[PDB]
């Protein structure tokens, strides 16, 4: 169950050498055990003995599951493992079913020994030496080496999708029809050939792949079509999840949370509308994992919300590169967005959605940007290409906000869609102040001991106004304030503050955000017809300033 | 071409492993173009195929340099610089002349095609491994690694630098007057001729370069194009620190005089010698933002001198060559940009405004992409090195399209910033 496969010259990290870690204690009869297993792995060439001369032992185990009619051991290799080189890393990902292709036929073959079935580097065989000590006296103990690349070793991974990679190649250039996918021991083989031809070729794989000492199976799947892959559910003319439940309980536990949270968001692939605002701001902190979190009310419409979608079974189409690729966005109020990807009216390629926990003070336009962006990596990664964007926003409000935007910004080719709730521009402050409108001289000031300040203002008219604040800290009263000036002036008005964080705030244009004052104001910009906010220096000012700021 | 004197032995800073960088995903039409060079370069004994025991990898790109149809491998060695070239700026350094620009014209020559040539030294080649990535994860990458010395990498016109020197002697002593700086791919030649003969004479040392062996594809024909100005061609002469303008009004409203003065009050952090005490005397009246201010005696006398001290630039700025370069850039709208090059706050040892046109032809980041190359040519040109960059851009739309628009070999550092400024028209 070998080959003659070339092997990859392995070395050591620079400094270091083979682990000369030993085990005292043994498990009393289970030393035979391992004993049947070794000859049985010598015979196979798997293994060789060999005597304890410049050794490298590395510790033995030996286990037994429930009702086991064949024993099963293995060598711990973590000491080695700290001493090998690295490698190239393994695949990161895996590929996302909805942007495979369809074809007539698909076949899964499952690699034998796997591991074993590819030769080790011979100078780098005399690290893998480990012992089988026998009775006491230290009598000679049987020791072994590896002739193929171990079980648990750092290097077997790689090693082995490099031989694998290698052996396919004189078959994938004697059939450009046949498209393979490796991953793992795991081997997934399709091709748009009739059936009768796939079933033939099939075999030739097969039997190429059992010379080079690589066992497959004919008969072997405890389940035929639908493969329950990897949390996936692949039928031949669809995907989907596989089924998740999302369990009912009186008390959570941060564990808990930490696996519903994931269960949602592994469904959000295909299931539209999931959402986990309150479920995972839950989980902020303080993070303990035994600790009982109680429910949120609204994070129990959440999840009730999530379990009235998860009721019915939803299914996704795969990948046709002729025709386009289109990718529609839903905003979601509180600050969560969802997206659909698809070539078809009826059928999605994939769904998903957008976190948004970025800042305090966010806006509508920002985030459906931040969103495109998601969305055009992931495009990027499952296609290779982007989507034609269909968008929830006119070109007006897009055009007036990139061009006031302090950022760059760009975005793809984009659509409107006329379907609400639609993305506007629910304020905008005035450039130029105001001919004929009252000025707010505002300010606020407070000490960050006694957490109390004042929040007031003087006009131009003549008025002024003075506003006690507990609870307060410099930052709210600045924007009190402005809030308070807001509150006494009419249609139109212009606001001078001494505030660069104030004026930050304001012109940042924010529709909202998780400061009940700031929404307020807001709500007041929306309401005024011309509202001009401007700046000046703190403590050398007009003089308009420390007649409300001195009282504090 | 006969392997010349064996690969010069390359080390690295002490303690330092290869560089192992995650490659950036690409769309389909660059996977493409990027493999078709690759078997092509590979047909050409300059790169090879890796196993699994080569664990290290750099960034790859496929821009397009001429973008009339064929593409162009650009790899990042920035990971690998830092980890070699730190003993390579040292060891092998090329030496950067303070007259290059001071020159009337400069003219950059993409050189890349000579390092082609070169070997690479066996026991280095396994760090400059890069990765043609797979669309959704399908397939394990395409593992290259180098055989000759690669482009983008500092470390090559280091070891190229005597055979350089070598080719361009005899054209260095017909022209005694024109400098020439080898920038990593590329020679700065800077002239103070006439701009018809600076052309003629660059021509020159193209045929000079060229009949000692090295291509320079970057001409193409000068004869009979459509209409389109040349690449590079810049014009060091009027590269300086710009002073910052006052509004120049026939009257002053209160908001206009409060607005005062552009950057005035944070120019008191630049040009310290400023006092706008007796202009804060021209309001204090808790005035209409809209009513009309007149000039006062005193006032008048701390705008006109505090105009013409912002015509005499800042005392005490130079250069720091252990510091590194900072360029910071500021979007300005209506398809201009503002920028500044420092190494410590306030002290700008350069500032300039990009302009691309009116707009609706042109978006933001092919903008700030032309701005950031055209910075970082000025601070090669000046300074020998480039700076690393403070970008109005978020981070993920920054790395998804600024490939699209990248004409350059070399490639800076970039930062991202996400606190906007009040100093916008304070510049
Ligand atoms: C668990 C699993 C099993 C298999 C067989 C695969 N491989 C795989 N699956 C599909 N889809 C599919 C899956 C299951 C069923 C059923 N029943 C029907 C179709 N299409 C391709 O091959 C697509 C080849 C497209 N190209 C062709 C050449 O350019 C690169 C990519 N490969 C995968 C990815 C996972």
């Amino acid at each position: 169950p070998i080959s003659p496969i070339e092997t990859v010259p392995v070395k050591l990290k620079p400094g270091m050498d083979g682990p000369k870690v030993k085990q005292w204690p043994l498990t009393e009869e289970k030393i035979k055990a391992l004993v049947e297993i070794c000859t049985e792995m010598e015979k196979e060439g798997k293994i060789s003995k060999i005597g304890p001369e410049n050794p490298y032992n590395t510790p033995v185990f030996a286990i037994k599951k429930k009702d086991s009619t064949k024993w099963r051991k293995l060598v711990d290799f973590r000491e080695l493992n700290k001493r090998t080189q690295d490698f190239w890393e393994v695949q990161l990902g895996i590929p996302h079913p909805a942007g495979l292709k369809k074809k007539k036929s698909v076949t899964v073959l499952d690699v034998g020994d796997a591991y074993f079935s590819v030769p080790l580097d011979e100078d780098f065989r005399k690290y893998t030496a480990f012992t089988i000590p026998s009775i006491n006296n230290e009598t000679p103990g049987i020791r072994y080496q590896y002739n193929v690349l171990p079980q648990g070793w750092k290097g077997s991974p790689a090693i082995f999708q490099s031989s694998m990679t290698k052996i396919l190649e004189p078959f994938a250039a004697q059939n450009p029809d046949i498209v393979i996918y490796q991953y793992m021991d795991d081997l997934y083989v399709g091709s748009d050939l009739e059936i009768g031809q796939h079933r033939t070729k099939i075999e030739e794989l097969r039997q190429h792949l059992l010379r080079w000492g690589l066992t497959t199976p004919d008969k072997k799947h405890q389940k035929e079509p639908p493969f329950l892959w990897m949390g996936y559910e692949l039928h031949p003319d669809k995907w989907t999840v596989q089924p998740i439940v999302l369990p009912e309980k009186d008390s959570w536990t941060v564990n808990d949370i930490q696996k519903l949270v994931g269960k949602l968001n592994w469904a959000s692939q295909i299931y539209p509308g999931i959402k986990v605002r309150q479920l995972s701001k839950l989980l902020r902190g303080t993070k303990a994992l035994t600790e009982v979190i109680p429910l949120t009310e609204e994070a129990e419409l959440e999840l009730a919300e999530n379990r009235e979608i998860l009721k019915e079974p939803v299914h996704g189409v795969y990948y046709d590169p002729s025709k386009d690729l289109i990718a529609e966005i839903q905003k979601q109020g509180q600050g969560q967005w969802t997206y659909q990807i698809y070539q078809e009216p009826f059928k999605n390629l994939k769904t998903g959605k957008y976190a948004r926990m970025r800042g305090a003070h966010t806006n509508d336009v920002k985030q459906l940007t931040e969103a495109v962006q998601k969305i055009t990596t992931e495009s990027i990664v499952i296609w290779g290409k982007t989507p034609k964007f269909k968008l929830p926003i006119q070109k007006e409000t897009w055009e007036t906000w990139w061009t006031e935007y302090w950022q760059a910004t760009w975005i793809p080719e984009w659509e409107f869609v006329n379907t609400p709730p639609l993305v506007k521009l629910w304020y905008q402050l005035e450039k130029e102040p105001i001919v004929g409108a009252e000025t707010f001289y505002v300010d606020g000031a407070a000490n960050r001991e006694t957490k109390l300040g004042k929040a007031g203002y003087v006009t131009n008219k003549g008025r002024q106004k003075v506003v006690p604040l507990t609870n307060t800290t410099n930052q709210k009263t600045e924007l009190q304030a402005i809030y308070l000036a807001l509150q006494d002036s009419g249609l139109e008005v212009n606001i001078v503050t001494d505030s660069q964080y104030a004026l930050g705030i304001i012109q940042a244009q924010p529709d909202k955000s998780e400061s009940e004052l700031v929404n307020q104001i807001i709500e007041q910009l929306i309401k005024k017809e011309k509202v001009y906010l401007a700046w000046v220096p703190a403590h050398k000012g007009i003089g308009g300033n420390e007649q409300v700021d001195k009282l504090v | 071409p006969i392997s010349p004197i064996e690969t010069v032995p390359v080390k690295l800073k002490p303690g330092m492993d290869g560089p192992k960088v995650k490659q950036w995903p690409l769309t389909e039409e660059k996977i493409k173009a990027l493999v078709e060079i690759c078997t092509e370069m590979e047909k050409e004994g300059k790169i090879s195929k890796i196993g699994p025991e080569n664990p290290y990898n750099t960034p790859v790109f496929a821009i397009k340099k001429k973008d009339s149809t064929k593409w162009r491998k650009l790899v990042d060695f920035r990971e690998l610089n830092k980890r070699t070239q730190d003993f390579w700026e040292v060891q092998l350094g090329i030496p950067h002349p303070a007259g290059l620009k001071k020159k009337k014209s400069v003219t950059v020559l993409d050189v890349g095609d000579a390092y082609f040539s070169v070997p690479l030294d066996e026991d280095f080649r396994k760090y400059t491994a890069f990765t043609i990535p797979s669309i959704n994860n399908e397939t394990p990458g395409i593992r290259y690694q180098y055989n000759v010395l690669p482009q983008g990498w500092k470390g090559s016109p280091a070891i190229f630098q005597s055979s350089m020197t070598k080719i361009l002697e005899p054209f260095k002593k017909q022209n005694p007057d024109i400098v020439i700086y080898q920038y990593m791919d590329d020679l700065y030649v800077g002239s103070d001729l006439e701009i018809g003969q600076h052309r003629t004479k660059i021509e020159e040392l193209r045929q000079h370069l060229l009949r000692w062996g090295l291509t320079t594809p970057d001409k193409k024909h000068q004869k009979e194009p459509p209409f389109l100005w040349m690449g590079y061609e810049l014009h060091p002469d009027k590269w300086t620190v710009q002073p910052i303008v006052l509004p120049e009004k026939d009257s002053w409203t209160v908001n206009d005089i409060q607005k005062l003065v552009g950057k005035l009050n944070w120019a008191s952090q630049i040009y310290p010698g400023i006092k706008v005490r007796q202009l804060s005397k021209l309001l204090r009246g808790t005035k209409a933002l809209t009513e009309v201010i007149p000039l006062t005696e005193e006032a008048e006398l701390e705008l006109a001198e505090n105009r013409e001290i912002l015509k005499e630039p800042v005392h005490g700025v130079y250069y720091d060559p252990s510091k590194d370069l900072i360029a910071e850039i500021q979007k300005q709208g209506q398809g201009q940009w503002t920028y500044q090059i420092y190494q410590e706050p306030f002290k700008n040892l350069k500032t300039g405004k990009y302009a691309r046109m009116r707009g609706a032809h042109t978006n933001d980041v092919k903008q700030l992409t032309e701005a950031v190359q055209k910075i970082t040519t000025e601070s090669i040109v000046i300074w020998g090195k480039t700076p690393k960059f403070k970008l109005p851009i978020q981070k993920e739309t920054w790395e998804t399209w600024w490939t699209e628009y990248w004409q350059a070999t070399w490639i800076p550092e970039w930062e991202f910033v996400n606190t906007p400024p009040l100093v916008k028209l304070w510049y």
